[PDB]
């Protein structure tokens, strides 16, 4: 198509290391949804992973409530949503 | 401190902040 694009491949052959980290990432970046509801037959991994990200869920949104009942300014509400979310997901 | 200035640079269109300094006065009893 003529675009230019690095070479990926040689960079992988020297560098598979920080390659395997760097792809694990960008596959948990686009994870998708599973389909499969958990059940009482899956692995205890699985179910463990499951409450993991439960818990981490409920932690975000524990703190942007928290965060949106204090109401620090009383004040552009895509600027504010994207500031809640910068500093509950630092916090 | 730290939630406030992160809502208000991010608005009002790195930073480092250091630990705030307590000023306390009163009007009680003088010794």
């Amino acid at each position: 198509q003529g675009t230019q694009a690095d070479d990926l491949v040689s960079a992988i052959q020297q560098n598979a290391n920080h390659f395997t980290e760097l792809f694990c990432r960008a596959i948990d970046n686009n994870m998708p949804l599973p389909t499969k509801e958990i059940d009482y037959k899956d692995d205890v991994l699985d179910v463990i992973l499951n409450q993991r990200r439960l818990r981490n869920e409920r932690m975000l949104s524990d703190r942007t409530n928290e965060i949106r009942s204090e109401n620090l300014m009383d004040t552009p509400p895509s600027s504010m949503n994207d500031a809640l979310r910068e500093v509950v997901e630092d916090e | 401190a730290k939630r406030i200035s992160i809502l208000s640079r991010a608005q009002s269109a790195l930073n480092s902040l250091p630990t705030f300094q307590l000023i306390l006065n009163s009007n009680a009893n003088q010794i």
